[PDB]
């Protein structure tokens, strides 16, 4: 349809819209004319890309400001879905307005997922792909080639062909998805990681990850290009957190700096070598540093640093080297006794939890480091490695996670913690003493974001209770709030089960996790729901070694025998590649009506954006709160920081982490409004949990379901089915929960 | 293309409708 | 206000009702009635068994059928063991089929049910049916699983292929497999693929199974069909039938051979030519002329007559009009004969009436 807004035309590309879609839009269109954040909570039920494309499409294509869209998801799989919808939504206006307006969107990821060389493209990991990408593009072999023909270094046919043409002429006009630009480029032998680079300043909307706006080390660069009046989307931006923390944390390992010796051992034979035979390099890179230049100024913008810059570009000293590590030489005594240091602190005996001011005093003491050399020991490094002609990285590989550890720790005092562990894993014979180097405050990645622009939009289908986010995270919102679906007829039963059919309680409590009563109730309920589910069956589990030590337990007492008369199996697997295999077996299952059941963690990669609906997705088993592991180090340090902060109590917090996960679990079932399931909680913890569930799973979450036992909820299920499998009569819908553009104008002309 | 018809939201679009064909007999038969 | 919500309920049923047009029906049908005969067909949902429910009500659908479909065809295949097993050739004869469902009865249903190898069966017993007759396969599942052999997509694609039509009725939830075949199988229609709610439904299900199915506008197969009524003979003494080769007092004299048969209507064991009764041919053209629905007189305007025009009864007296008429007509009609005409009979009495 095309409907009208105050004054902003939108065309919606399907002939029906929900109110629920409605009320988004309008939400929405206030957020951005007022200025600043908001908080968006739509029921998973509803279209929510599709409603928001088309809303900021039409803002950018009316309003005469003409600003950018940013579109930050969690994954790649939630940007190939995005981008799919923008192209629906791109073909339904070229058919509405005649002509094709001028319009470039486009996706960015790694080069792992858009490599078509067919020597580079066949690695087992994105590192590997990375360097040598680097080696055939960072024009050391074409200037090489250029000075000598003769020379056997070869480039990259795809990377070449680029310069024939301009920036402007490297794709027609019109949204690429992943796939088409993979099909485009290789029928035109070309490069889409660098044909996405090198148009992200002048794409329309550009859709990418979080970890593409908050890790430092590839953020710096694409924000660098995208405008600073642009809008910002957060889709599915409930675990932002998680991501904020990590982009800021290390981890260092007795293997680690055992390795970083040899890598200084063969840095410092390198340069002798060069020293020998030609120094002139060196004088000149000395000359450069003396001056205050650095690696911006140093580095062409062909060629990248060796090691990315670890913390936020706002963070970086613009002061000349301190002369300490000027010289090569030099620079890599500092690095070897930093090296030593770190070694010889690997060797406590019981934990220990120091800030990084106490580190660096102890370091200042032991060993006579300062602060401010420390703080450039990333970049030293960077132009060191480009200036020493190393084409063959692979010993220098280990200094990369030293020079991390160092200017992080020089650089972050507060909000930032570190942690010495005698045992990584208590289950050892040997101590396998860790270094972990953890940030505790989730904002700290996310203020650069808040502040660089003025209007972001943070929208999910579980994010809730939004009073928390406001406070974990330092920002202020105009609105928040959470939208309930206007269902004519309940389409997905929500109900908990507290104990199995001999009243048993039921959970799963690690360290009841071997217990033959709840082993088997879990397993009774198991067989039980999956005799009545149609076509498909995810069960999510609290822990991959959870679900390995039940399903193992399973298995000898025969219950997935009884589950094999039914349904196939498929079990979630640390191989990315072989769990993506397993998923692909089971949709294929349970569209030829076989019948299957997929086990899965809770916070694993399954629940991080793969979306069960219709067929896939008919029952979702929730065995037990994924709790995370208390006996964390990182986990309490990190409870304790917000304790103190914010003040959110442990308890409070541990609970919303858990729920937050169940709740993401639980919204992958239903993608229109036509789409049915039951989605049962199973453990006598979530009896007291209804109030921190979203409020659309709340409100479908009946009283008499609060606590049913399995034989009951069996029942419950099967007469849900039933009643579910009828044909729904049209105008018990009609106008009530879809509305066609009469029933729109009517809601408008009654809302005005 | 294959991507587009599975992410598409089927509940809305136009609902299915029926072109079964009609029929008028017209009744006009001689004496025996 | 009980009996205002009764009037208004009968009201809601008449609004279904009220929507009648001359859809074009295929008359000459050719069925396949697959049964499922699994482990998941013990269950004591429906009493006293699944199997034997199922078996009761399938011999009363093909008593119906044949009743109402006499120049139709049937044939008997169900579901054990993972494999199809055919019970009953594709005949004109009803009593071959109940005598098949007799026997299966007995037999207690195990293993697990193969749609695919059901629907592979069925297309091999269609195969051999003429143009002008359309291919219906009816199966009653009840699984919730389907362990095949071979690719179940390559089958439906198949069916739509032959242009078969396939209704499925379920009994405890939908399967995906079961949506996409009866949807893809009838032009995208999904109002084939039924699941039931108790007894009395699946009778009413199994009665609509009955009525023929209408034809699609893009799908013309208009032709011209030879066949030829016989007269009946009146013998003295017994003579061989042609047919089974048995000895019976008379039978049917084929106008083209002279062979005689014992019942009709039935395919000439001679010259394959086809052998049926003005009765067989009439009982089928209310399915082309149905009549208008009546629709009820408001109180507000005056009454014809204090008597049923039909029937002559006193019309009752208390807020609703207990009145129906016949739009062609305008003759009121009582709630008890409103049914009668339009489900027994198929003509207007005041239609009939009415000179021109
Ligand atoms: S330039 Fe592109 S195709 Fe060539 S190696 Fe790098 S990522 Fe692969
Ligand atoms: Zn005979
Ligand atoms: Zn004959
Ligand atoms: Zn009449
Ligand atoms: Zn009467």
């Amino acid at each position: 349809m095309k409907f009208y807004i105050d004054d902003l035309p939108v065309l919606f590309p399907y002939p029906k819209i929900y109110p629920e879609q409605y009320n988004y839009m309008c939400d929405i269109k206030k957020t951005l004319d007022v200025g600043g954040n908001s908080i968006l909570e739509m029921p998973s039920g509803t279209g929510k890309t599709v409603s928001l494309l088309s809303l900021t499409i039409a803002y950018q294509m009316h309003y005469p400001e003409h600003r950018k869209i940013i579109y930050c998801s969690r994954t790649m799989s939630e940007i190939e879905k995005a981008l799919v919808e923008l192209e629906n939504l791109m073909d339904y206006r070229t058919k509405e307005l005649g002509y094709q307006e001028d319009f470039r969107g486009l996706g960015l990821t790694s080069r792992k997922n858009l490599c078509l060389h067919p020597e580079v493209s066949k690695e087992r990991k994105g590192t590997v792909v990375d360097e040598k990408c680097r080696r055939m593009t960072n024009g050391q072999a074409k200037r090489k080639l250029e000075e000598d023909p003769e020379a056997n270094v070869e480039l990259c046919e795809y990377h070449e062909n680029l310069y024939n043409i301009e920036v402007e002429d490297y794709l027609p006009k019109g949204v690429f998805s992943f796939e088409k630009l993979l099909k485009y480029c290789e029928e035109k032998t070309l490069c889409p990681y660098f044909i996405v680079r090198r148009m992200i300043s002048l794409c329309n909307i550009i859709i990418y990850s979080y970890h593409y706006l908050l890790d430092p080390k590839i953020a710096e660069r694409v924000s660098n290009e995208v405008s600073k009046d642009s809008i910002v989307i957060f889709d599915e931006a409930h675990n932002i957190d998680n991501v904020c923390i990590e982009s800021l944390s290390l981890d260092l390992t007795t293997d680690a700096l055992r390795r970083a010796t040899r890598g200084a051992n063969a840095l410092d034979e390198r340069i002798s070598e060069v020293r020998k035979v030609d120094s002139q390099k060196l004088q000149d890179e000395y000359e450069k540093l003396v001056q205050g230049l650095h690696s911006a100024d140093i580095l062409t913008d062909q060629e990248e640093p060796f090691v990315e810059t670890p913390v936020l570009p706002q963070d970086l000293l613009t002061e000349a080297i301190p002369g300490n590590i000027r010289r090569a030489e030099h620079f890599v005594s500092f690095l070897k006794r930093l090296i030593e240091y770190l070694k010889t602190r690997m060797k406590v005996l019981h934990v220990i939890s120091e800030t990084p001011k106490s580190f660096l005093q102890h370091l200042k003491q032991l060993t006579f480091i300062e602060r401010k050399p420390l703080r450039f020991c990333s970049e030293r490094l960077s132009l060191l490695v480009r200036t020493l002609e190393v084409t063959e990285v692979e010993d220098f590989t280990a200094l990369k996670d030293i020079a991390t550890f160092a200017t992080l720790i020089s650089t972050y005092e507060e909000g930032f913690l570190l942690i010495i562990e005698p045992y990584e894993i208590e289950n050892a014979a040997v101590p396998n003493p860790i270094m972990r180097f953890t940030c505790l405050d989730a904002s700290i990645a996310i203020k650069p974001v808040f502040e660089r622009f003025s209007s972001v939009i943070i929208t999910s289908g579980t994010i809730s209770p939004l009073d928390m986010y406001p406070r974990m995270l330092n920002f202020k919102t105009v609105l928040q709030k959470s939208y309930a679906m206007t269902l004519a007829k309940k389409s997905f039963l929500p109900m908990i089960i507290t104990k199995g059919s001999d009243q048993v309680a039921i959970s799963s409590r690690f360290e009841i996790r071997n217990d033959p009563s709840i082993v088997r109730n879990y397993g009774s309920m198991l067989v039980e729901f999956a005799k009545i589910t149609p076509d498909g069956m995810v069960v999510f589990f609290p822990s991959y070694l959870y679900m390995e030590s039940i399903v193992s337990m399973w298995q000898t007492m025969g219950i997935l025998d009884e589950v094999w008369k039914h349904k196939l199996i498929l079990v979630e697997t640390p191989d990315a590649q072989e769990t993506s295999l397993a998923l692909e077996t089971y949709r294929k299952a349970c569209s030829n009506g076989r019948g299957a059941i997929l086990l899965s963690v809770a916070r694993g990669k399954v629940s991080e954006g793969i979306d069960f609906d219709h067929q896939y997705g008919r029952t979702v088993l929730m065995i037990g709160i994924p709790f995370q592991y208390t006996e964390s180090r990182i986990l309490k340090a990190r409870l304790e920081f917000m304790r103190e902060n914010y003040r959110i109590r442990e308890n409070d917090f541990l609970s919303f982490d858990a729920m937050r996960h169940a709740a993401q679990c639980l919204g992958r079932v239903l993608r229109g409004k036509d789409d049915y399931g039951v989605m049962v909680l199973a453990d006598r913890r979530f009896s007291r949990k209804r109030s921190q569930l979203p409020k659309w799973i709340a409100q479908g979450l009946s009283d008499a379901d609060l606590n049913l036992s399995t034989d009951m909820a069996i029942s419950n299920t099967k007469q849900f089915l039933r009643t579910m499998a009828q044909p729904t009569d049209p105008k018990d819908q009609e106008g009530v929960s879809v509305w066609s553009y009469e029933d729109l104008i009517k809601h408008q002309n009654s809302r005005k | 293309n294959d991507e587009r018809n599975e992410l598409k939201i089927d509940d809305l679009n136009e609902s299915y409708k029926t072109n079964y064909a009609i029929i008028h007999l017209k009744r006009n038969a001689h004496e025996k | 206000a009980s009996l205002v919500a009764s009037i208004v309920e009968a009201r809601k049923k008449r609004t279904a009702k009220k929507n009648i047009t001359p859809y074009q029906r295929g008359i000459i049908r050719s069925l396949i009635l697959t049964l499922d005969c699994s482990e998941a067909m013990l269950e004591k949902d429906l009493r006293p068994n699944r199997h034997a429910m199922i078996i009761q009500y399938a011999i009363d659908f093909v008593h119906e059928f044949f009743d109402q479909n006499p120049i139709s065809q049937m044939g008997i295949i169900i579901m054990r063991n993972g494999l199809a097993q055919l019970v009953s050739q594709v005949s004109g004869n009803p009593q071959d089929h109940i005598d098949a469902l007799k026997s299966i009865r007995k037999q207690e249903p195990k293993g697990n049910p193969s749609l695919q190898n059901a629907l592979e069966m069925a297309r091999g017993l269609l195969l051999p049916v003429p143009a002008h007759c359309t291919r219906e396969v009816l199966i009653v599942f009840g699984s919730l699983s389907t362990t095949d052999p071979g690719d179940i997509h390559q089958t439906i694609d198949s069916l739509v292929s032959e242009k078969i039509r396939v209704k499925v009725l379920g009994l405890s939830a939908q399967v995906a497999i079961c949506k996409e075949l009866c949807k893809a199988t009838n032009y995208g229609d999904e109002s084939f693929y039924k699941i039931l709610l108790d007894e009395t439904h699946l009778k009413e299900l199994f009665n609509e199974a009955v009525t023929p199915l209408p034809v699609n506008k893009i799908n013309k197969g208009f032709t011209l069909v030879k066949m030829g009524f016989p007269t009946r003979i009146f013998e003295d003494t017994p003579t061989f039938c042609s047919c089974h080769s048995k000895l019976v007092y008379g039978g049917y004299f084929c106008p083209n051979c002279h062979s005689k048969v014992c019942s009709l209507p039935t395919v000439c064991p001679c010259c394959d030519l086809m052998l049926i009764l003005s009765t067989h041919l009439a009982r089928s053209y209310h399915h082309l002329m149905p009549l208008k629905t009546f629709a009820e007189v408001p109180t507000t305007e005056k009454f014809r007559s204090e008597d049923c025009f039909s029937c002559q009864s006193r019309f009752p007296i208390l807020l609703t009009s207990s009145r129906y008429r016949c739009e062609d007509c305008k003759q009121e009609f009582c709630v008890d004969c409103d049914v009668f005409i339009h489900e027994i009979l198929h003509n207007c009495p005041g239609c009939e009436s009415k000179p021109v």
